[PDB]
RNA sequence: CGGAGAGGUA
DNA sequence: GGGTATTCGCCGTGTACCTCTCCTAGCCC
DNA sequence: GGGCTACCTCTCTGACGGCGAATACCC
């Protein structure tokens, strides 16, 4: 829900937004770019390989990092998936529960 | 004879990719031609080239910076694309 | 803040949880090794689905090359598919009781 | 391989070239992507031409458009413009490449000849402000002199008003008063009498079917934007006219532009402290310097700005801009609406027409003979003037046996 | 399932069929056209679109177009290889387009006057100039039913912007023809809509070789309505122009002048010199009852020549010299005294020699 | 109504 | 047939509090 | 400078406590 992934509504037009934000935009990205390709009747050899994309898209939204290199943010600070936010001592157990 | 395959760096990177390959392939001097398929868009990041598999070419398709490499089965041999498949997005690409 | 959205997936995919779960859940469910399960998901080999009356496996993995030379000799009931939708076709196909 | 060469090329050759190369059905295609996709198969060397237009970078407008950007545009980098010191008006023509991947126009890699010239003359060279302005020396004569119906016109107005080179007047005349044929007359005359200079016709917010016509008429260059352009066409096209007039000028050449829209192209400018009649006070500015722009050159070459103004339209802001620059230029030609609601043509006011310093552009004779003409039709009115003038002409063929016989 | 309707493409990529009965307004029931169907056939608004349609299935609103059977009543490999309105080369009034009914009527007296005034023609520009209460009903009328009768093969299309309801269904059930209106229960909103889709829809059949005749009595109430949302108005009067390649668009519109608002008199003057015919009337002459009330004098048509023969020219050329002199009454009551004599045209310029 | 890093206190 | 011997990353990081900083601009247009 | 939408470079932050474990070495 959108209430549990807000923006920073800071005084400004940028925003810091979460890095779930972030995640699920790319999936996105990664989706219609395959819903678009297939109707396309694009080659084997792209789709094969967007869907690798798609793949390895949903794999960080789930749990990143755990495969392989993290998804970084704009440089170096990596991003936090689902998984982080449960797992840890900043889980939601071992800090809000 | 020239074979078709895919130079594939982290979907986007289309643009700038092909003039450095094309300007890189007159330095070298097994290269036939590259396309770019576009709308008035597809394949956002996947050139396809005209070449051939050469251990040579192998290095220099991965020496343009800014690039990946081959995407296939495994980093040892790349994958080919198909035989009917390029008449496939050749035929796209006119129409 | 309690209600939730879907999204449609153009390809079905795997969840990386029990891909990597240290026993993968996948992997000792279809006595597949996950060293070659890792290929099959991103896209890297070959598995055998529904083979019928050939010289293969149920799940025997092949690649590029042996996928091209069995086709050869063998393109009517040879049936081999790569990605998620492999497993997930080889998940429907297993059976419990048996 | 030229631009312009594929252009003038009909749409059925296009096609069937098109399908012989191996491509897309070029039935369900634009002309311009046709030449596009031809381009770009045959490079897998292209040559084109065009005036710049620099915006730091710029790009190589095309004459059969009006200058209107298209897709088919040469992209000029601003390394080139720094390097030879290249201007918006400079004509440009060298190789060309199609688009790679990731870009939309193309690019000029060698530049071969400018502004129809070497590069090594366009490099040194003398800007058009610096230019000592001069009056109207060379004697511009619009008789035909074949002895033709439609010479009557041209004769009038060379006994009316002498026209010559870097001369800048003006056409006064009220709607529906006869500016089309009047023009049609004066561009058909500059074609047959002098067709070594450049004539360059500007229609701004005009009806389209007027300027098809002008198009198939006379003889030379016609670019015009229709009134279904806005007004940032209008001034564009009338910049890109003026600096490429101002060039050519700067290379010893003979330009003429026959203006018939000064008062739509104020109207133009005023549009892109109210004074009155809904004029701004740095509205006529642009218009005062594109006329003014128009001079004679001692070092050579000449500058002919000819435009016909409109007054009593019903609007005040007409009549403002008109006597605005009824003081600037030094030639006034008027019509008389009640001449031609008589259906006597030409309805040229002979009155009060008349050009400044003439002794310049006649001789001793012919100016004594012309003086003596207007002291007779002066005391007669304008519409018996005009009927003693035509029963005159209309017996002769020259003027020269006319002025003999009143003697 | 079949079905039709003109093609109306939106700003997002897609477009909807609209329907005819409904003067062009939007309904739940449209038929959706994806956009690959649009790319595939290069179809653009107002091309008339007739196909098979499906009903919409789960998540769906609009009925989907599956194949395209006709495309602007013609097949689709005719309209494939054609030449777009912007490219087609204007030219002058050619054609004669005569309005004498020929029948010896007392309705034909309007249309009589109209021919020796301001003969129109194919591809003609020009604005019918007439206060209100001056007799523009009746003038409108005369010169549907006149083209109607003379010349049958014409597209009509009498298009009534922010008029009464009542006058548009006597309209419709008076001429023969196709009659789209937009009555003021709506806002401009819808107005500026259903011209669009008028003169789209004309400039496709100029481009099919269609000779599309519209009469619109609304350029002045278009006019304010562009005005709350003169541009816009001024490119729909210049679109009428006569195609050499195939075609003509003639558009007669009826101009308001002496409305009490000043607003009104602006839009006249600066129409006024765009066009090619006026047709004054005068409410002096409406007022006596006299119709049809047209200004002679203020009347005329530029390059009058290209539409009538030497002989003709002179004999309204004599015409005009003996009616201007003349005052408007005297000149109305001279012209119908010697109409009434005969039944045609020829008649009276025999007896005028 | 944030994420990393540095320093300090018990 | 398996019972140990490498190996390469893999999850185990005391509590609380205070201060301060850093935060994306890339490409042909 | 940027508008929709591209554009960086690095895998086998490195230790230890060890732990079941994939691979591998004999018993």
């Amino acid at each position: 829900p959108p209430d549990l992934r807000p923006l920073v509504p800071l005084d400004g037009g940028r925003f810091a937004t979460s890095d779930l934000n972030d995640l699920y935009r790319r999936v996105i990205n990664r989706n219609n770019r395959l819903k678009r390709l297939l109707d396309l009747a694009a080659p084997d050899i792209i789709v094969r390989n967007e869907k690798r994309m798609l793949q390895e898209a949903v794999d960080a939204l789930l749990d990143n990092g755990r495969r392989g290199r993290a998804i970084t943010g704009s440089n170096k600070r990596p991003l936090k998936s689902l998984a982080d936010m449960i797992k840890g001592k900043q889980g939601r157990f071992r800090q809000n529960l | 004879k020239k074979r078709w395959y895919v130079v594939q760096a982290f979907s986007g990177f289309e643009g700038r990719v092909a003039t450095s390959l094309r300007e890189h392939i007159k330095l070298h001097n097994l290269f036939g031609e590259v396309m770019v398929p576009t709308e008035e868009k597809f394949f956002p990041g996947y050139v396809l080239v005209q070449m051939v598999m050469n251990d040579a070419s192998w290095h220099l398709v991965r020496s343009v910076p800014r690039v990946m490499g081959f995407i296939g089965g495994t980093s040892d041999r790349p994958a080919p694309i198909s035989d009917k498949e390029v008449d496939a997005i050749m035929n796209r690409l006119q129409q | 803040r309690e209600r939730m959205g879907h999204i449609e997936l153009a390809s079905p995919t795997a969840h990386i949880w029990f891909l990597k779960s240290l026993p993968s859940r996948i992997g000792l469910l279809l006595d597949m090794p996950l060293r070659d399960i890792e290929r099959v998901l991103y896209f890297e080999s070959y598995v055998v689905i529904e083979g019928g009356m050939t010289n293969l496996e149920r799940q025997q993995i092949l690649t590029e090359e042996q996928y091209l030379d069995a086709l050869e000799e063998f393109g009517d009931e040879f049936d081999a598919k790569m990605g998620a939708e492999a497993i997930q076709a080889l998940l429907k196909s297993m059976d419990l009781e048996q | 391989m030229n631009l312009t060469e594929l252009k003038n090329t009909p749409v059925s050759e296009l096609i069937t070239l098109g399908e012989n190369m191996g491509l897309e059905n070029l039935a369900r295609m634009r002309k311009q992507d046709i030449i596009f996709a031809i381009l770009k198969q045959h490079a897998k060397d292209i040559f084109g031409d065009g005036v710049l237009e620099i915006l730091g970078f710029g790009f190589l407008r095309s004459a059969d458009s009006s200058y209107l950007a298209g897709p088919d545009d040469i992209y000029v980098s601003p390394s080139q413009i720094r390097r030879f010191n290249l201007r918006t008006g400079d004509t440009i023509s060298g190789k060309i490449r199609p688009p790679k991947e990731g870009e939309r126009y193309f690019a000029l890699l060698k530049v071969n000849e400018v502004n129809f010239d070497k590069p090594e003359n366009a490099r040194n060279k003398i800007l058009f402000e610096n230019l000592t302005p001069l009056h109207a020396n060379s004697r511009l004569r619009m008789e035909r002199g074949n002895g033709s119906t439609e010479d009557l016109t041209a004769r009038v107005l060379d006994l009316a008003s002498p026209i010559g080179r870097g001369q800048r007047g003006l056409i006064v005349a009220p709607p529906k008063a006869g500016k089309t044929m009047l023009l049609q007359n004066i561009a058909q005359s500059i074609a047959y009498n002098h067709p070594d200079c450049v004539l360059m016709v500007l229609l701004i917010d005009e009806r389209p079917e007027e300027v098809t016509e002008m198009q198939r008429l006379v003889k030379g260059e016609v670019v015009a934007s229709t009134f279904d352009e806005p007004a940032s066409r209008h001034v564009q096209v009338a910049e890109m006219v003026i600096e490429k007039a101002k060039r050519l000028v700067e290379h010893k050449k003979d330009v003429i532009i026959l203006l018939d829209s000064i008062t739509r192209l104020a109207r133009a400018y005023n549009t892109v402290k109210v004074l009155t009649g809904g004029v701004d006070a740095n509205a006529l500015h642009r218009p005062k310097r594109f006329f003014g722009a128009a001079r004679n050159v001692e070092e050579g070459g000449s500058l002919t700005i000819i435009a016909t103004a409109l007054i009593d339209t019903g609007s005040k802001m007409d009549e403002v801009i008109y006597e605005e620059f009824k003081g600037t230029g030094n030639m006034e030609l008027h019509l008389s609406r009640k001449i031609a609601e008589k259906r006597v043509f030409p309805a040229i006011d002979y009155n009060r027409s008349g050009t400044r310093k003439e002794e310049l552009l006649t001789t001793q004779e012919e100016l004594q003979k012309m003086w003596i003409l207007r002291k007779i039709i002066h005391p007669m009115g304008e519409i018996d003037a005009m009927e003693f003038l035509i029963n005159k002409l209309a017996m002769t063929k020259t003027n020269d046996d006319f002025f003999e016989m009143m003697k």
